[PDB]
């Protein structure tokens, strides 16, 4: 170790469990409310409607999301698997 | 001198570590391996409830192992640990704070990251607001401080030419 | 990079007909280990004579201790403005049909 | 001699730690701004929350740091089309409201800019402003006028 | 010896002042950016000019610093509703143009994102796109066609 010569290390104020809890709470807020919880009280919203709102934000009509919703969901799942697999491979 | 679990050569009779410190030595009285660990040391810390609130204080140790509660950030004395959790105001470290709460005495507890509330999620349910409140948020941002000039000739030297 | 030429005309346009969802990874550190170093244990050992010459450098020792304490307080505060954006925790719903 | 030597090393270590702490503060401020914008909503800043049109991001806990799993919107397949800025019908100039005029070989349609979806040019998706002579690259066409079959 | 000691004392103060000046410069850059965005216009950056939907900020003079009196827009009271992403009328799917389909139990309306104001679904606030055999979730209704 590096503590035998008087170089004591301060433990962090926030333990890793509490950081994980904060990240999980933020993830739940961003999948169940979108941006309403980040600018006030949390407002419930379905995830496809949040995706359609983001599609309208980037300049695309919302009907193209519902026309191929299964394709977009499969692409998102494949992307999640891809980032997990590439992360597992520093 | 703790009892070690690692054996050595038959002639060396000493030890070292990665930081290049002699932390092991055989005892040639009976060829017994013994570790060397530095003695306990640290600094004391004082938990104060505040001015015009209380008078009693608590004494906190950083990494010294031991009314008296053994925390993960050392040894805490003078504060009674309580299982329930509130929002803390005086940081300590390792996930536990200290506060003055009901007479009334200083207590130590795990912090609460927030109000435990679960939002209702459904595929055909929303929450559209029908009213709003205009709120004002105050933010403080310093842009400068005092400008000072330092000259050696008047500072390091006085009234002597040497 | 790749040497390519894009065709430009005053009456020609290119608009997409398909899209792919991609995930981008960004690594951003916010804090590190906090260490407190004092002159009594590092510079001196167990000798009084070393401390008898340390009263002329107690001022710099105070400056270093204050700088290290400020660094530790700053690092403890740095976690607060990134992860504690909301004061309400949100439990995940038991229904995973998104 | 030993203490005067050790003061310099301690001071150098303190200065290095202070520089590292300043860099850590800058990185933490950048991470906090990213968390406030890309995670806590949708950020309109292009090439700030990843390459492509940003949709959302998923923050995850990291040892002595943070990571962001940004969700972007990048197109894959593109086509070629002949476009016009304005269309002349009856001595009037029609401009697309929320679209762009494109023709494949003989028929002109109005589609959104970020996705291909041909639609028939009517009076609801175009607005009349000016005459035919002002526009340089104007193209003759006919406007459907959906009110005409309905009023009959 | 005195000169060496005083020079050693004089260098650490200079280093600390340089670090503090760098921190002050960074804070001043952040404050100038916040001024130019939130005060000199309206900033679309969420949670940058305060918690909530920023509208304007009023700068005030401070000793060796500056403060901003941001004006934010947060909701107060909300109501739950049953929603549908699309509506089929007769072989045609109606999508809201700048609204959302909300229901109170036996009727349907159209409302905005951050405020509640019900209306009547018609051919002016909705646009047609394809059939209703492609949308996963749809609810039957009718439009007005005011002509
Ligand atoms: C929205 O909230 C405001 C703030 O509470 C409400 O205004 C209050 O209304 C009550 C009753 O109408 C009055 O007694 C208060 O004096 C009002 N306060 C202020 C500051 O004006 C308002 O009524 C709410 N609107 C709705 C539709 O609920
Ligand atoms: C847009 O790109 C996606 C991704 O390649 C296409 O989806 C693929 O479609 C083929 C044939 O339809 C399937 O064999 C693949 O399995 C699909 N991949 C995924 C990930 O779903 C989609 O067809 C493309 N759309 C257009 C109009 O070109
Ligand atoms: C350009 O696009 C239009 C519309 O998609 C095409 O017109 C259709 O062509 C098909 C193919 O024979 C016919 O069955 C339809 O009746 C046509 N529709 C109309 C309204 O006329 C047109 O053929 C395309 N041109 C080219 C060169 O691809
Ligand atoms: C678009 O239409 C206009 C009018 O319908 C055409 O202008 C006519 O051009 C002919 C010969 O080019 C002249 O004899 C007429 O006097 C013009 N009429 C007007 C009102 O200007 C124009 O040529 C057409 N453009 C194309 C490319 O066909
Ligand atoms: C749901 O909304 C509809 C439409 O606003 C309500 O129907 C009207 O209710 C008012 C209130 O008494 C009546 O005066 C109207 O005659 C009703 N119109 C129709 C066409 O029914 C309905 O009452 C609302 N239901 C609930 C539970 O709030
Ligand atoms: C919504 O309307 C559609 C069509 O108007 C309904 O679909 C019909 O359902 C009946 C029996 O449920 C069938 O006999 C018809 O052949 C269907 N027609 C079509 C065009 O699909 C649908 O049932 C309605 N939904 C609800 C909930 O009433
Ligand atoms: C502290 O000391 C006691 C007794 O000496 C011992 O039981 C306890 O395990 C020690 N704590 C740690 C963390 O080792
Ligand atoms: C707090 O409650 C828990 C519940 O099991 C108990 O184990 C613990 O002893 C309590 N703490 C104190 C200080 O009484
Ligand atoms: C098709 O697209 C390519 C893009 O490089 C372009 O060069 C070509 O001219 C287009 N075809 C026609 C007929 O314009
Ligand atoms: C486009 O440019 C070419 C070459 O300068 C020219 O011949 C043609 O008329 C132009 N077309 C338009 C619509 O401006
Ligand atoms: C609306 O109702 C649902 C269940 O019926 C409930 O979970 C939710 O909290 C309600 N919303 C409000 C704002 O009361
Ligand atoms: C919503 O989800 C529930 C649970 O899976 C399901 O029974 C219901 O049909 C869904 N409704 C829609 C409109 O998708």
């Amino acid at each position: 170790a590096q503590k035998f010569n008087g170089l004591t290390v301060l433990p962090p104020l926030l333990t890793d469990e509490m950081i994980a809890q904060y990240t999980s709470a933020l993830l739940a807020g961003t999948i169940t409310s979108g941006w309403t919880f980040g600018a006030g009280p949390a407002l419930q919203i379905p995830f496809p409607m949040q995706m359609a709102y983001r599609f309208n934000g980037i300049g695309v009509t919302q009907n193209v999301l519902y026309e191929n919703q299964k394709l977009i969901a499969n692409q998102f799942n494949s992307a999640i698997g891809k980032i997990q697999d590439s992360l597992s491979s520093a | 001198l703790t009892e070690s679990n690692k054996k050595f050569l038959p002639f060396q009779q000493f030890g070292r570590d990665i930081a290049d410190t002699t932390d092991a030595v055989r005892d040639p009285q009976t060829l017994e391996i013994l570790d060397i660990t530095p003695c306990s040391f640290g600094g004391v810390s004082v938990i104060t409830p505040g001015t015009n609130t209380s008078n009693q204080v608590a004494v906190l140790y950083q990494d010294v192992n031991c009314n008296v509660f053994q925390t993960r950030a050392g040894c805490l004395i003078g504060a009674e640990h309580v299982n329930n959790s509130y929002e803390c105001d005086i940081p300590i470290g390792a996930g536990i704070c200290a506060s003055y709460q009901t007479s009334q005495s200083i207590i130590a507890y795990t912090m609460s990251l927030g109000a435990e509330n679960s939002v209702a999620y459904s595929n055909n349910s929303i929450a559209i607001p029908t009213n709003f409140t205009i709120s004002v948020t105050t933010e403080i941002l310093p842009v400068s401080m005092t400008k000072t000039s330092v000259d050696c000739t008047m500072y390091i030297c006085g009234d002597s030419t040497e | 990079g790749a040497e390519n030429s894009v065709a430009y005309s005053n009456n020609s346009i290119a608009i997409p007909t398909n899209f792919t969802i991609s995930v981008t990874t960004e690594i951003l550190p916010v804090s590190m280990t906090k260490t407190s170093v004092d002159c009594t244990m590092y510079i001196c050992g167990d000798s009084t004579e070393c401390s008898n010459l340390l009263l002329q450098y107690g001022s710099f020792c105070t400056q270093l201790n204050r700088a290290l304490t400020g660094i530790a307080v700053e690092q403890d505060k740095n976690t607060q403005e990134v992860f504690a954006q909301v004061k309400q925790i949100y439990k995940t719903p038991p229904i995973k049909d998104f | 001699r030993l203490i005067t030597g050790r003061l310099q090393s301690l001071q150098t270590y303190v200065t290095q730690q202070l520089i590292r702490a300043a860099e850590i503060r800058a990185s933490a401020n950048l991470a906090a701004t990213k968390m406030s914008e890309c995670v806590l909503g949708q950020s309109k800043r292009v090439d700030f929350c990843g390459k492509g049109y940003h949709l959302m991001s998923f923050p995850q806990s990291a040892p002595h740091g943070v990571v962001f799993l940004h969700v972007t919107y990048v197109p894959a397949q593109e086509k070629n089309f002949t476009t016009a800025p304005a269309i002349c019908h009856d001595g009037k100039a029609h401009f697309p409201r929320e679209g762009v005029f494109v023709s494949n070989g003989t028929h002109w349609f109005v589609t959104q800019r970020n996705f291909y979806e041909p639609q028939i040019i009517t009076t609801d998706n175009t607005f009349v402003s000016g005459n035919c002579d002002v526009v340089i690259g104007i193209v003759n066409n006919t406007v459907y006028d959906p009110l005409q079959p309905e009023l009959d």
